[PDB]
Formats: C-alpha cells, structure tokens, sequence
C-alpha cells in the first residue's frame, strides 16, 4: 500500500497486488478519511 | 545546572558574558561570568565597566571558581581581590600545573579541602573504569635519521607522524569501530590532525574550524553510526561540550602536561555505559619509540598514576600484519610521507580617496 | 455571542474575532562532505 | 449522527417552515442536507435563477440563516471566478434564532401592554390620535363631548382595550405554534455546541453532484492581516531455537564487552608493530506396520 503524506496536496492510495501485478488507484478528499 | 537542580528564580540569575549583560535587580542572587572578563585589563566597554562596578561595590557571600588550577595565572589570581567574597570555593578536576604555583591557592582560596578516591568511585560506578595504556611505536629507519638531524621544535612534529603511528592509530580506529565505540583521537599538532583525519576519512575539530561546523560534527558523532570516530585537537582538551567516547587515542601531546593528560581522560569517564557489568573504558597513548615523546608521555602520566591508573605497555598489536589496509606500508609511501613532512619546514574631498 | 451573556441566557457561540483577537558558513572538512548528516532534532 | 447535530437541524427547518415561504424553506433544506453549497451547486440543484435567490439570500442572511464564504479558488483551466459558499453557522444561527423569538415575545408583550392603555380618541377629520389624559383638557362647557383642537369636531372613541384579549388570544395563538421551538433548545441549552467554521463544515458535506466547479479544498494565503500490530503463532519448538538466537546476541553483548587480546595479557615478548540411521528409522517404521497389523499525477509517498 502506497500512501501519500499530509504535507503533499493530492491524497490517494495506491494498491499493489501479487501474481504482472494488478496496480489500482484510490483518491480522496479528505485527510482524515485516508 | 543551577536552574535545574535547585529553586532558583531565573530573575535571580545574572550572566556577565559578551552577548549578556544585565544583570538581576533584586537585593541578592546568582551571577555567573568568565576569568577573562573579571580579570580583563584592557580598556572594557561602558556595560561591562558598570556591571564591574556592580560586581565590586556589592560584598558577596560566596565565589565558585570552576577549574581553579586556572587561578594561579597572571591576573587570574586577582579574581579574588576584585572581588570581595566571605567564602571562596575552588572546584576543580585537575590540581596540578607544571609550575609551582599550584602550591600557591592555599594562599589564594584556601586549603586543599577534599580529595576524590578516583579508584574508589570507578568501583562504585561512579566514574568509568578506564583501561590506560601506552602504545609504543617504533620509529622507521628513514624517518629516525631525519629526527636525530634536526632542532627540537621540528622534532615535534617529526615523531609524530612516523608510520607505525599511523598503522596503529588505523588498526585500533577499526578494531574499537568494529566493537561499537565512540573514539576520540587527540593530537595538539593540527598539521597532523588534519593529515591523520585525511590519511583515515574522518573529521577533524581545531580551533580554526566553524562553530556551526563543529557543532554539526558533534550532532553526527553523537547520533549518526557511521561516524564513530571524531579528531579533535586542544579544543577537546579545554571545556567544550562533547558526546560521550568509550575510546580515547592520543596521537601528540602539549610536552609534558599533566593536566591535559588528565582533562582528556575526564572526558572518557563520564559514559553512559558505566552501569553495564563488565564495561571498560580505553586510554591510548600512541607514542614514539627512542623520542622525546616517552619522556613528556611519563611525565603525563605521573600524575594518573598518583590516583592509580597503571598504564600498561603495548608494544605488540594482534592484527597489524592481517589488516586489510595498511597507512604508509610500502617504503616509497613513507618516503614520500618524509619528504612531505620536510617540506612543511570636507563631505566632498572624501570620494577621491 | 456575549450580549446574551449580558442577559443572563447561555450562548452557544465562542466570542467571534470581533470583540478581541490578535545562514551558511564555510566547511573545513571538505574530505568527507556527503557523509555527514543535517542534525536540527536530537 | 450526533444527537444535537440533529436538533439543530429541525429546528433550523421548523423556523423556515413556519415564518418564510416555500423557496426560502428549499435554500435552507439545501443548505442542511449539502452541509457545504456553493452558489452554482445551489442554482444546480434547485434550478433557480440568480435574481429569484436575490431576496431569499438577502433575507437568510439578514437573520443568519446562511454565512457565506468568499473563498476563491484556482482551478487547472484558470478561468476563476469569485464563487460564494453558502453553509450554516450553527451557534450563530441558534442564537440568532433565539434572539429573533425572544425580541418577539417582547414585541408581543409590549404591544399587549399598549393595548391595556385605556381607548382614547380619534379624530376621523384630521386622522389625529389624542390620549384620554389631553381629551379632558378639550372637552366642551357643556361637559358632555371632546372637541378637536383643530377641526373642533366631536372625537370618537378608539378601540385600545377592545382587542388586548384578542392580542393575548394572538399571545397563546403564537405559543403552542412556538412550542415546539422552545422545546428544542432545552436540550440545546443543557448541552455543548461546537462553534462550526467553514473549515469544520468540510467534515460532513454531500456531494450535490459528481462535476463540481466549486472546489472544496481550502487553500491558505500569505500577507492577508484581516503503531501497527503484529502477531506470532508459534509452535513453541522453534521458539527455544529463537531464544538460542538470543544467546547468539548475548555471544555479541561478549565480544562488544570483550578485553583486547594486548590488554589482557603481556604483549613485551612478541615482535614489534610495523608494516545411517534412515534405513534403521524405516525398518522400525515397517516394523511398527507389522506390529499393527498382527495385534489388530504523481507526488510524494509516505508508507504508513
Ligand atoms: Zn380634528
């Protein structure tokens, strides 16, 4: 799971999977909701 | 340390240092400052003359001289006549100097009121328990004929940096690196403190570096693991805030100082690992074999042995032929190593001008 | 929010703003630059 | 949600109801459902005109209904305009509410007091009011009628005292209507109100629609003076394996602890420094058969 820090302005949430991996990407508004 | 460990006011806190001049306004307290600064003779400024006055018009109840081995100095010993104190109480960690006015603070501050047993507080935690020794390095051919031709104050710096200095220095860097020991390595010579520094990759503190430098050095000695090892010239010798060493490595001394001998073994003493069972401090006193060195190394050392340390001869080290790599091995290294040694010795009238 | 205060009743609002609010150096140690570590904590 | 979040919340619906119009009662609803609205996701979803939400913005915010927020925004394409977001401040809201009831009530009770004062006169000649206490100054020598001062004409009588019940009929007409207004701010007022901004009401918007022009986040300026857990299942034969390690440390915490070899004995007489079972195991396991048968857009990461 990658995530993005509180300092940097867009949030989203970056998933990596196992077996070519599957990668997915997650956005959100809110800090508290990430 | 006065905040912290008793109920003093910082409203009663008086510092008489360049930056800090004001002084407490209330009818009695603390007021802390420096020799030089009482003792100056020089034309001081109007602030400093007044807190002077201030300091010598008010009859105080008590004087901490902190390192009175200072005191017998010049006007140092006019520190207790400036200033008007009932008691006067000399703190100190080194009582000897290399002249006889030592013998003269029973006449300044009073007699010698308390001896520490320093043998006496290493087995009871206190202090580290300290393991003194004395490496003996011999010196090479090339370099030893060089030294018997020459005057005394190339001398110096000629037994300093023979090889076999350098390769033992290397091998007990790494071999207390590889034990996990912060090292500090003392050499008064600057010249070879930055040439031992450069010959080892590891950084250098003398008097000539940064203050923000040498407190970045510091901060990466105390936290960063992969600076263990720390050269630091008189600067480390004098009262300077350091990290706590386990390893001490003495490359050049001040000719026969007892005191400084004493100072930097105080700051291997202090440790954080003292309640560990087992645990010892190291002393190294890297010196030249057939020098003048020896000589100044006992005299140093004559003091430490009337408190009890025994400093017990190195004249072998397990590993120097095994050791990867070795500073000044082959013989055309340490020639070029000897020749570098030797070759170190009207508002209108007024735009025109 | 604080002329209720006055009447007695209790306002649910906090007082609003209105009423009252407010270099680098030269190194030495040019050998080793890149090794030492910035250290502003402890 | 919250319990008092939910009071408010009727009893902001229950004043528009009662005291404002239809459309006034959609801005509000609005305003309370998307808890943050600008000024096209409120045309958007109320299909409104500008000038038809000119009065009903006027007079939400004459009340503070509605605070608006003069945040703008830079959105990718640079055509910014000055958006206005229109939410709730619920404290200010509550007491403004209280305020306007409690002026009322006062109003009411003022105007039942006037209505208390005797009659008095009236002149329908001149349309001037005359109290009782100037009437008996201008009555005539046959004291029988008041006389104008003016048109001297008789004076009739007003009706100050002929509907003050009818007022406090109009008085418990309007209570029981506002009864359950003061019913909600017992709970208000025995419980704590979180003084919401414009930053805290970011925290319960919903969303009006997937495209919104008006973006929410807020973007500060400089100059305006205005951990984990983790668990093992272990099989407990490894583990004494695991604490072996551990003594293999503890052989660590020896040799960090270790004397040097030269300082530990004399180093003056050495030289100067310088330059099968297997089978047997499956013959007891056949043997152990045998037996058995015969008994049976890219930024930085923070990996957290
Ligand atoms: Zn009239």
């Amino acid at each position: 799971l990658q995530a993005t820090p509180a300092s940097s302005e867009k949030m989203m949430l970056r998933l990596i999977g196992k077996v070519k991996p599957q990668r997915h990407m997650f956005s959100f508004n809110n800090r508290t909701v990430m | 340390q006065f905040l912290q460990w008793c109920t003093l006011q910082p409203e009663n806190c008086a510092v008489f240092t360049s930056d800090n001049k004001e002084m407490f306004q209330t009818e009695s307290g603390l007021v802390v400052s420096t020799y030089s600064m009482v003792a100056n003779t020089r034309n001081r400024s109007h602030d400093s003359q007044k807190v002077m006055d201030f300091l010598t018009g008010r009859e105080w109840g008590f004087i901490i001289l902190d390192e009175v081995h200072v005191v017998p100095a010049a006007m140092f010993r006019r520190v207790v006549s400036t200033i008007a104190a009932h008691a006067k109480l000399g703190l100190t960690a080194t009582l000897v100097r290399e002249d006889d006015k030592i013998g003269d603070l029973n006449f300044l501050i009073g007699p010698k009121l308390y001896e520490a047993n320093w043998m006496e507080l290493s087995q009871k935690g206190h202090i580290a328990n300290v393991q003194c020794a004395e490496v003996w390095c011999p010196m090479t051919a090339e370099f030893y004929q060089e030294y018997l031709r020459e005057t005394a104050r190339k001398r110096m710096l000629l037994y300093i940096m023979n090889p076999t200095k350098f390769q033992a220095c290397q091998f007990l860097i790494q071999y207390h690196e590889r034990r996990g020991d912060k090292i500090i390595v003392f050499s008064d010579n600057v010249y070879a403190l930055q040439e031992y520094a450069l010959k080892m990759g590891k950084p250098f503190i003398y008097g000539s570096t940064p203050q923000q430098e040498r407190m970045n050095i510091l901060q990466n000695f105390q936290y960063n693991d992969q600076i263990n090892t720390i050269f630091l010239s008189k600067v480390g010798d004098t009262s300077i805030d350091l990290p706590e060493a386990t390893c001490l490595i003495q490359i050049s001394s001040h000719y026969g100082s007892r005191r400084q001998e004493a100072q930097r073994l105080g700051r291997i003493l202090r440790a954080k690992r003292r309640n560990d069972e087992g645990f010892n401090a190291f002393f190294y006193s890297l010196v030249s074999k057939d020098t003048q060195e020896m000589y100044y190394s006992t005299k140093r050392q004559a003091f430490l042995v009337d408190q009890g340390y025994a400093f017990k001869v190195i004249t072998h080290l397990h590993g120097m032929e095994n050791i990867p790599n070795l500073a000044y091995a082959s013989p055309r290294e340490r020639r070029e190593l000897l020749q570098e040694v030797l070759l170190k010795n009207h508002p209108l009238i007024r735009k025109m001008y | 929010p604080r002329k209720l205060q006055d009447l007695g009743l209790k306002p649910a609002s906090v007082d609003p703003a209105t009423i009252k609010r407010q270099r680098k150096g030269k190194i030495t140690n040019t050998h080793m630059t890149g090794i030492l570590k910035d250290y502003s904590h402890r | 949600d919250r319990p008092i979040d939910d009071i408010v919340k009727n009893l902001l619906k229950f004043v528009v109801r009662g005291f404002y119009g239809g459309s006034f009662v959609l801005v509000l609803d609005a305003i309370l459902f998307h808890s943050v609205l600008a000024e096209d996701d409120l045309k958007q979803l109320l299909s409104i005109n500008k000038t038809e939400l000119g009065p009903l913005i006027a007079r939400l915010r004459s009340d503070r209904l509605i605070s608006i927020h003069k945040q703008r925004e830079y959105p990718p394409n640079s055509k910014s305009v000055e958006r206005v977001y229109y939410y709730v401040k619920y404290p200010h809201a509550i007491d403004a509410i209280k305020w306007k009831v409690h002026q009322v009530v006062q109003r009411l009770k003022d105007d039942l007091d006037k209505n208390s004062e005797p009659n008095g006169y009236m002149c329908p000649i001149c349309l001037t009011k005359y109290t009782q206490l100037e009437a008996v100054q201008l009555l005539n020598f046959d004291r029988t009628e008041f006389l104008c001062s003016l048109c001297d004409e008789p004076l009739v009588e007003d009706d100050s005292g002929k509907k003050n019940k009818e007022k406090q009929d109009k008085l418990n007409r309007l209570m029981d209507q506002i009864q359950p207004i003061i019913d909600s701010l017992k709970k208000i007022d025995d419980s704590r109100i979180e003084e919401n901004t414009f930053e805290i009401a970011l925290a319960r918007l919903i969303p009006p629609q997937n495209q919104s022009h008006a973006a929410y986040t807020y973007n500060p300026k400089k100059g305006s003076t205005m951990a984990t857990l983790h668990i093992n299942i272990t099989t407990a034969s490894d583990e004494v394996a695991q604490r072996e390690l551990q003594e293999r440390q503890a052989e660590e915490k020896r040799k960090q602890n270790a004397v040097p070899e030269w300082h530990k004995q004399s180093t003056i007489g050495k030289t100067a420094l310088g330059r099968e079972e297997r089978e047997n195991e499956k013959t007891l396991n056949d043997y152990y058969a045998a037996l058995a048968k015969k008994q049976a857009l890219e930024d930085e990461f923070e990996d957290v």
